[PDB]
RNA sequence: UGUAAUCCCCUUGGCGGUU
């Protein structure tokens, strides 16, 4: 459809970063929070930007 | 009383599943951070499915 | 007049209860 599914959108060029609601982080104990297993994935997806981004230039 | 009973004694025991040990209600309460809906367990104030 | 307090993981695994 050209108005919502155009072929060109199946390859990801930007990619959405969800709200904590998504991502929610919880208190393993009184003093420490553990990340979400979604917000790791995201820094790992982000570290990576940053090295080809450095790589690159 | 007009049929007669059967009778003597036998060897019962009492298992470990108590009612007040199951009976749970809940009006309101804590929900779950991530969904917000009631959470699990009776210990835990928990909803029904 | 000295005026009292409001909040709870998650994942996992096991053992069970009623069919």
């Amino acid at each position: 459809n050209e108005d919502y599914a155009r072929p060109e959108w199946m390859i990801i060029t930007v990619l959405p970063v969800p709200p904590p609601q998504v991502r929610p982080s919880i208190a393993m104990d009184e003093t420490t929070q553990g990340q979400d297993d979604l917000t790791h994935k995201l820094s790992d997806i982000l570290k990576a930007n940053i090295n080809v981004q450095k790589l690159e230039m | 009383l007009m049929a007669q009973v059967f009778f003597g004694p036998t060897y019962y025991q009492r298992l470990r599943h108590m009612v007040d040990d199951k009976i749970h209600a809940r009006a309101r309460g804590p929900v779950q951070v991530l969904t917000r809906q009631p959470v699990e367990g009776r210990s835990r104030d928990g909803g029904l499915r």
